[PDB]
Formats: C-alpha cells, structure tokens, sequence
C-alpha cells in the first residue's frame, strides 16, 4: 500500500499532501536538530518559537512558460515577513534555522518538462557591473518572497550604480559555473511524466552554530528548467509553480527591539 | 464513558497520509485532528449521556388538543359537542412526530400526561359544579360511544381514567403494544395487494402506513349532567417514549408536513436561504 | 428491592424501588453509552486502515 | 496482488468481475442470513429457493445525460418478474431476501461525474396531488424492473385522480428531506475518475421477521447525479447505467395458488 | 470544628513585639488579645456553622416578577397580554444580586421555585374557571412563542412545567449550565474584537457581562381559554444557588445599581452620612 | 442508601435518602468549615514570623 509517490508532511498547524512524489532529499543526510550545549556560543538562554514558526509558508506563485528561464530565492531571506517566524528572526540579532522545502508543480499526462530543484549553501551570485566587484544592494539581494529569475543573457550596465543587482545567469548558474553541475548540491527534479512535486529537509548549514539571519542567507533554492515546458494544444499555456517552506527546529539568541532593514 | 481524549503528537514525514482518502467506498471522513496537525495532550472528562436516545425522547411532548363541552344539548351537533372520539396517532403535530422520524423502526413503552382546561362560555346563566372527566382508551373492535351517557362509558373492559378538575395531570404508562416486533414510522407498501381483472376500487386507495396503523381511539367527556352555565374545555395529550430503542436512522424532516404522509407542499419546499456568494462568512 | 445507583453530577448515588407490576411502569432506563458509529460511518467489506490509501 | 479495486462476486450459475471498484458495502455491518427458528414466525416448513433465485439479474439498463436527475427502484419489486425468484414470490403470502446489488457504470479517464447510489429501508415517497395525502396507486408504486426517474420540479395535479403516482424530486429524495443526507444511508459513489461499481450487500431490514413481498417493498435504491455527467467532446454524450441484483438468503412461507397484481 | 479559643496569658517585658508590624507588606494585621493583653482561658464551643458559603446562599430570594393575563384579546397589544417572556437573570432585583457579588467567579446548581398569584379585573362579568399555568424554559436558539396557542407551547424538548392554581408552589432544580468552568459575575470585555478598518458600527457597541451572557428565557402563558372574566396574574420567580463555590472576593455593592451593568447614578453616589466630627461616639 | 449523619444542634442524628438520579436535584450540601483566610490575609512570598519585625 504504502508508496514512494505518496507523502504527507505535518509541521505545527500545516499539513502537506502529495500523490506523485520521488522520495525526498535530506540535504547531506542530515535531519535538522536543535543546537548542542557542546557547540553552542551566545550564552542567553534561546527562543525556541517551535510551532508557531515551524511551519509550512506558502510564497507567491510563479507560472512557468515555455521561455521561463528559472528561479531563485534565499533563506531565511524568503521567510522574513512570514507570521511568527519572521517576528523571531527580527527581534533577535542570532537565528539559526532548518528547512522543509516542497515545491509544487503538476500539468497532465500530456505536458512535458524538467525543473531542477537545488538547495545551494552559501549562494552567492555575480554582480552586474564591470566597473566593480561585488557590488550588490542589500535590497536587491534580499527579495523576500517574490525572489528573482534567471536570464539566458548578460548585459552589465554602462554605470556601477545601475547594476547593483545579481548577473543570474542561467547556464553559469548566476555565479561562474556550470549550471550541469549543480546536480553536486542536495537536489531532486520534477519532470512531469514523473512527479509533480520535489521535498527537500535541509539542515542548518554554517561555518558557525547560529549567525544573523538579516545580515546572511544560509541557502539559496534554485529552479531551472533543465527541459522546457511543452504542451502541444498551447505551446504559450502556463503552469503555475508553487513553493511551500517550513522553518524546523528554530532557535534565536540576543533579544532586543525590532530590527527593520532598509527598503530602498 | 466519555468523548474521546487527544494524544500528544508532533509532526510528520511519512508515507502514512490518514489525510487521505476515497468517500466512494461509503466510508465517512475519519481522519481527526492528531493526524493532520501537532496536538497537545488534553483529557476528555466530557459525556455524550444526554444524545442517549432515551436522553434525546426523554421529555413529555403535545401530540394533541381535544375539546369537550357540557351544556344541555337539543341538536345532533350540540350533543356531538358533550363527547369526543380521537383516532391515537403523534401526526396531529409536528414536535416529537419530527424527532422520532430521524429513525425508521423503534420499541418503546409509552407514558401519556393529560392537561385539562376550562372556561365559562358565558356569564348570565350562573355557575357549574366541579367536573368530572373520563378518558377512555377504547381498543380497534371496541364500541364507539355515540352519545356522552351511552352504555359503552361503562367501560368494563376498555381502561378508562377519571380525572377530577383541578386535580394533578392524569398519567398512566402503557407498554409495546406493536402487532410487529417493532413500531415502523414509515412502511412502503398497502394493507392488500389488488388482483388481476378484480372489480375492487383502484382509484381512491391509499399508500403507506396510514392503511395499515390502528392504535385505537380516545374518547373523553364531561361525567356530570349540564350546568345552567356552558363550559367548554380543552385536554392536551401528551407522549413521553420511555425504555427506547431506535433503528435504522434517517435524514431528518426539511420541509414542512401536509398531513400524516411523507408528502409536501408545493409553496413550502425552499427551506435553503440563498447565499450572496459560495464565499460568504 | 432497593437498587443504589450513581446519581449523574452536578455543580452521590440514589435509591430507586418499583412499586408496580409492569416494567412498562418504570421510571427512564439507565444510561446506556453503547454506541458503535462504524455500522454508518464505515460499513465496508474490507478493513480500511487510515494511515494506508483508502484504494490500492 | 489483491486490490480494493478488483472483485469477482458469484452467486448461484451467475458472476460478477469489477477491475475499478471501490471496496464494498456491507449495510449496517450485517451480512444477510436464514430466518433463525427463535426468530421465526409463520410456522409451515419454508420454501429456500436457493441457487434458482439467489443469482444475478441484470435490469434493463438506463442511460445517463448531463440532464438526468436520477432513478429509483424498489425492492423486491424491481425482481417481481425475474426468473425463479419472480415464481417463489408470487406463489406465496410471506418471504424475505437480502440482496447484493451492483450498479455498473464505465466512462473514459476524461469524462467527469459522479452519481450517489443509495439503499434505503422503507423507502415512502411523496403523492402529486394536494387534494388528497398519501394518494399513490399500487401500479404507480411499484414500475418493476423500469423503475422510475426524479424530477427537478414539483407540479402536483389539478385533480386528485391524475395525481397518483409519486412526486420524485430530487432534492428532497422524492420525500421532504435534503438529498445531501442520503449519506446516512448505506450508499457508495461512482465517481467516473475513481471507479466503475457500485457493490452494496443488504441484509432483510424490517419490523417483522417475514412479510407480504407483494404488498411491501423493504429497500428503495436510489442513484443520483451529485455532479452531473460531462464530456468536453460532446456535452451531448450518454452512458449506460446497469443494475445487476441477487437475492440472497431467500425464504418464503404460505404456499398457495400464485399471485397475480393488477396490471391498470 | 470552632471559632478560636483564648489561651491563658500573663504580661511580657520582650524584644519580641507582635503589637508591630508593617502593613505594606500586604499583610493584614495578624495580632489577637493574649499578644497584646493579659487574657484568662475562654474555651470557644461557638462555630462559623452560618456563614459558610452554603449557609449565607441558602434561601430561596425573588428575582423577577411577571405578569400574565387571560381575556378575549381583540388587539395586537392585548394578544401579546396572553403569554410573556423573560431572559433569564438575577438583575431585575438587588439583593440575591449583591451577595452573589461578593464574588468574581461562582459555580452551583439552581433550585427554582415560583408564587403564583391572581385577582378578578373586574366584578361586572361573571367567573373564572381555576387555571393552568405553563411556565416554558426557552434555551438560547428555540423558537420564541409569538401568540400564547402557537406551536412552540408543544413543547417536545424544552422543559416545561404546567402548575394549577391553588396547588403548592413549583419547584425545579437546575444544574451549574455554564459554558465556562464557573460561572463570571464580572467580565471586564468584549463578545469580539473590533478590527483596523472593519465597517462594523463601534458607536453602540456594549461592554462586560451583558455582551456575552445568554441563559435563555422564560415564557409563560394561560393555557386555558378566555372566560368572560379577564383574570390578571402574577409569576414571581425564586432562586437559591445550591451546592456553592464561589472564588476572588470583592468589595460589596455601596451605592445604587442602574442597570445590569456596575453603573452608578449621579444623585445616589454619597452612601456615608457625615459625622459631626471625628470625635463622635 | 440511607445516609445517616449529625444534627445540628438545638436548645441527634438524622437520616437522608436521595430520590432522584441528578445531583443538582439533591438538598443543601453538607456544612463545610474548611478555610484559608492567610491567602487573602497574608498572601506573602516570605514568611512573616508575628513575634519577629514585619521587616528586617
Ligand atoms: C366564548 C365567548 O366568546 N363567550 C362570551 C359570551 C358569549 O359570546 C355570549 O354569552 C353568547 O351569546 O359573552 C360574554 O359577554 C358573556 O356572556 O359574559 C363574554 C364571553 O366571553
Ligand atoms: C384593575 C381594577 O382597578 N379593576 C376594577 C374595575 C375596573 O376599573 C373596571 O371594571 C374597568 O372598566 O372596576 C371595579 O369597580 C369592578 O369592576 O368591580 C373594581 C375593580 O377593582
Ligand atoms: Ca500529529
Ligand atoms: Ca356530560
Ligand atoms: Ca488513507
Ligand atoms: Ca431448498
Ligand atoms: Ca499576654
Ligand atoms: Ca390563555
Ligand atoms: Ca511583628
Ligand atoms: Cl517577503
Ligand atoms: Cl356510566
Ligand atoms: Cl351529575
Ligand atoms: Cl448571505
Ligand atoms: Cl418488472
Ligand atoms: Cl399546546
Ligand atoms: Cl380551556
Ligand atoms: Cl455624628
Ligand atoms: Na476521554
Ligand atoms: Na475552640
């Protein structure tokens, strides 16, 4: 009875189903966990939010079409104005945090295509002068929900302050490498024949126990359509992608007032 | 006994999907809140001991207001008036016949409760002595009475009570007493089956339990001669089941009744007020 | 013939004697918190466990 | 290899497959039985047909639109006429069956709807005139094997005499009730995605242990459109539905000369 | 178990002082006579027997009187005579009112009792004959009688009670009905929360108790016909809390109510009278 | 189910039968003398000693 396609994931208050799943992904074979006495640093006693923010957000749909070159967001980066998860990471200077990732994309059995789904540590991408080197605005590095896409063109721009952006290239996966071997980072792929979702459980991953979240994004998720859509009835039709993300096991050090970061 | 009690759970990540199913196979929804979200532990210490069905029929309900006069009757209608015969049924009102219809079959005792009623018709002719009144149960073959002081009052057999005005509200149980081995409240079916080429009416039958029930007749009347001064009065029936049981359960009543059928009427079959819009909290 | 039953709570048992010949005359039966929601809920051939597909 | 799906049913020279079901009902969890001797009633050794009336018979089929609004049976009724079981019936005052009913509907996997296939015990319906109550004649009441269909409108007669037949409305089950609480009924659903069958076993349901077949219908069947037949092709399009129906269990009591109902 | 017996004590000459203490602590002070005075034994048999909560709640106190009438109405007005209703409360009256609010919180069962009482309208057209009374518990969501003979007097599943004139007072006893773990006595909120924005009305809007407490309602009718003697009665309805706890003490009520609220009235806020001086014996 | 119990007592024991099946239905509960005036009284975190200073 029991299956690899089918799944159901609860986390606080939020429950996701899914009939045509692939396994799912634990990033590195890690389940995520709370931090251990023996590898802790700030010494006040944390916050431990556990259901009121260890729970499935769903982000703003994007529609893929057949000239969709992908997608990017960060985290927590993604989650920062997300209920009660976002009012803990704001009103502490330390958060440490792990994931459930699910990605939703189903079409028919008449449909085609293929999106990479990748969970990339430390995702940082290019900028887009050439007049100088790493030079991107907090605010366009931090999107929040709405993340960015990927281009299949570089056009760095005639003056360094208009091009205080990221350079997401596809094929050098927006950072000077090649987009083929992305496939080294904790992955799955939704090909429509196939599956019509992606699960990934990511542990917190850092050089450090807890760090700020509003100063650094710990993952980047990234979606690229490795074939692209096609539907022959409508070669122009649609489908939407859908990303639900819970926060797990989250744990916040450093209380004080709110932090409200910049938005221009 | 008590409702159920919720377990501690957390969270899941699981091929189990209880928030799954297929109603096709005529199995309700079974999933309950441990299986679709993270539940603290709480201890039900609450009951269901008043959705019992002897909690749920437990009450003395109206089934019926009678009427009765005495006065010194000289026509066939007034002397109708100083008596009356009612065929035993709950279909005279809606209450309880509604309740006992969320079922299709049922056993049960019965306690029947009177309440009687006076009043002076008028005041120029004087005034009346306390009255008596007999309730006689009179079963299917017994004689009816035609007349208030007919030999049939005398009630040999037949269970009669006499009830003195003023008194505690007259009460007496009565048992099962279905010729089945339970009490139907709906029967799909006739009291014969009519016969090729027979000569027997066709065209103004009737269907269902109506031809085929018979709990016997109520008569009551005032014992006492008449007075110079009319009085009419009124005796409320009313019908506690006690010792129940029920099977078979059914849709409840929607509409409004037209009779002692299933039957409805055709300016009272809206009961759905129209909403705005499918998205109206 | 006294029977001593627990009384249902309030805010504790009682004494109840009959005092006629026909049960028919008896005061209401005593709860009775049988119930079995499954001969309606789920009346189905083959055994259904939750956690498995409904249909496999 | 077994499947909730898959089923074979045979009862007497007859079989049943089904490669789409959707398990089956047992009504009020009873299977139905012989007439037990501390049960028993009529005291004449009772006739047990057996094999040559406790088989299969298939009802003459309807046709489902995206107009239809349902069809009714009773039973034993709608097998008056069938066979040995037809014979056992008539030839005597008193008998008692339970049944397996299986309704049959197949479509495509791009058709769409779902019907409600409900048993119910003691299945009284509403007259069409409001001249008179409870006013249905005994042909009306009993069509055999053809059954009748429900309306969406309610049109009681002008004279009494015209009115004697029920008024099937479909929304109040043909009786004054929301159809939406068929539910508690023994029922299944053909929903056409899902499955094909319907397979509902009935116990004898009565006040008595025996009773008059020809006189008292014990079970009304009941199908529904809850979501109406569609077919993006042709809207037009009709499929069959078929009733199959074996008594079971069958004992009859008070043999005599055989029983013919009127006719007009 | 008693009040407190007096030991026997003589004089101190002490560092310990229990004549002082510091009341800002929020302590009371604690000091008894043999702390502060030579005292003789005094053995104390006397108890608190009377002022146990069970005890000072013990009485069955009036709470509301209502009036019924039964005449031949011809008008809107008078019909509405024929039966009435109440919403359930201990407000219309003050002194039940008052020791119930010693307390923030109470928890009990209810025994209710009602006096019913009649006089003639009038002496110019004749008699009446004895009548019955029902008094009908109306829980919140059952349909409210809008004639004194419509159906809902049926009755199937509220509980009524029919009372014939004369007879001893009726009687009834309710359980603790609350739908939280006590019942409150004050509530310092709202039934909801206004939100940012919300075209709701805010300008005639309540606060406290009287937001959120429905207990239902009392309807009460002649089930008897007219005579044509109109009779006008009154129904005083008792009650006394039984099987007591009450929590959180209050300062007593010190100046008039105005409604069910804890209002004050303007002209009745002044409860001390002036003394002449602050020497007065 | 006879209870018998202590009058109280005038210028000694009586007995009490319970007729109905719901406690709210039962007379005036028993006297109760439990009390605690200290946690309206005296409701300190610190234990205040009467012989000893309120504060030291
Ligand atoms: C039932 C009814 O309405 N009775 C009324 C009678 C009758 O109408 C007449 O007496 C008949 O002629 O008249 C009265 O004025 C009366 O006698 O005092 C009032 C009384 O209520
Ligand atoms: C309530 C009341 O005051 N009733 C009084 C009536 C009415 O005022 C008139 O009958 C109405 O017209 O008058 C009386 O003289 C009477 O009838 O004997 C005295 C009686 O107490
Ligand atoms: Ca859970
Ligand atoms: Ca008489
Ligand atoms: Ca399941
Ligand atoms: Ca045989
Ligand atoms: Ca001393
Ligand atoms: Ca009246
Ligand atoms: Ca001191
Ligand atoms: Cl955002
Ligand atoms: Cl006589
Ligand atoms: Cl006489
Ligand atoms: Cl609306
Ligand atoms: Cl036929
Ligand atoms: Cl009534
Ligand atoms: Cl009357
Ligand atoms: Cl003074
Ligand atoms: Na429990
Ligand atoms: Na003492």
């Amino acid at each position: 009875g029991y299956s690899d396609r089918v799944r159901q994931i609860t986390l606080g208050n939020s429950t996701i189903t899914t009939q045509e799943a692939a396994n799912a992904v634990v990033a590195y074979g890690e389940w995520p966990s709370y931090l251990d006495d023996k590898e802790a640093n700030p010494i006040d006693a944390p916050t431990e939010p556990d259901v009121s923010s260890n729970r499935f957000y769903t982000l703003d749909s994007v529609q893929w079409k057949s000239t969709s070159r992908g997608w990017w967001w960060k985290l927590p980066d993604a989650l920062k104005d997300m209920g009660m998860f976002g009012q803990n990471m704001y009103y502490h200077y330390l958060g440490r945090s792990g994931y459930t990732v699910h990605v939703q994309c189903n079409a028919s059995k008449f449909h085609q295509g293929a999106l990479g789904v990748f969970a990339i540590p430390e995702y940082v991408m290019a900028c887009n002068t050439e007049a100088k080197t790493s030079y991107v605005s907090y605010v366009n590095a931090n999107p929040g929900e709405k993340g960015g896409v990927f281009d299949n063109a570089y056009n760095p721009s005639a003056e360094a302050s208009e091009g205080r952006k990221f350079a997401a290239l596809d094929y050098l996966l927006g950072c000077g490498v090649l987009a083929g071997n992305a496939f080294v980072y904790p992955h799955q792929i939704i090909n429509l024949r196939t599956n019509n979702s992606a699960t990934l459980v990511l542990p917190y991953v850092n050089s450090l126990a807890i760090d700020c979240m509003a100063k650094h994004n710990n993952w980047g998720l990234v979606i690229l359509p490795l074939c692209k859509l096609d539907y022959a009835p409508n070669s122009s039709t649609e489908i939407p992608i859908t990303v639900t993300i819970a926060p797990m096991f989250t744990e916040f050090n450093g209380l004080r007032n709110i932090t409200v970061p910049a938005t221009q | 006994p008590t409702a159920q009690s919720t377990p501690l759970t957390s969270g899941v990540n699981s091929q189990e999907v209880p928030a799954l199913t297929a109603v096709e196979t005529g199995a309700s929804g079974q999933a309950v809140p441990s299986d679709v979200i993270e539940t603290r532990h709480v201890v039900n210490y609450k009951t269901r001991s008043e959705s019992t069905l002897e909690s749920f029929f437990g009450r003395s309900a109206c089934v019926t207001i009678l009427e009765v006069e005495n006065f010194n009757a000289t026509t066939d209608a007034d002397r109708k008036k100083q008596f009356t015969t009612w065929a035993i049924t709950y279909t005279d009102t809606v209450q309880l016949r509604r309740k006992l219809e969320f079922f299709t079959y049922s056993r049960f005792d019965l306690e029947m409760t009177f309440v009687i009623t006076e009043r002076y018709y008028a005041s120029n002719t004087g005034h009346a002595r306390n009255q008596v009144y007999q309730l006689m149960y009179i079963p299917p073959g017994a004689p009816r009475p035609t007349a208030w002081d007919d030999y049939t009052w005398q009630s040999s057999s037949n269970p009669s009570v006499f009830y003195t005005y003023g008194s505690a509200p007259p009460r007496m149980s009565i048992p099962y007493v279905g010729i089945a081995n339970a009490y139907s409240h709906f029967y799909d079916g006739f009291a014969r089956v009519p016969l090729k080429d027979e000569t027997v009416d066709s065209g103004d039958t009737y269907y269902g339990l109506v031809t085929i029930n018979d709990f016997g007749t109520l008569a009551v009347r005032v014992v006492n001669e008449y007075n110079p001064a009319r009085i009419t009065s009124k005796i409320r029936v009313y019908m506690k089941p006690k010792h129940v049981r029920c099977w078979c359960p059914r849709p409840p009543r929607a509409v409004p009744y037209r009779g002692e059928g299933v039957d409805f009427k055709q300016d009272s079959i809206t009961p759905l007020t129209a909403v705005e819009n499918i998205n109206t909290f | 013939g006294a029977q001593v039953s627990s009384q249902k709570v309030g805010a504790v048992n009682y004494t109840t004697i009959n005092y006629y010949k026909d049960s028919a005359s008896n005061a209401a039966s005593k709860l009775d918190f049988s119930q079995d929601p499954s001969k309606f809920t789920e009346p189905v051939k083959d055994i259904m466990i939750k956690t498995a597909p409904a249909l496999n």
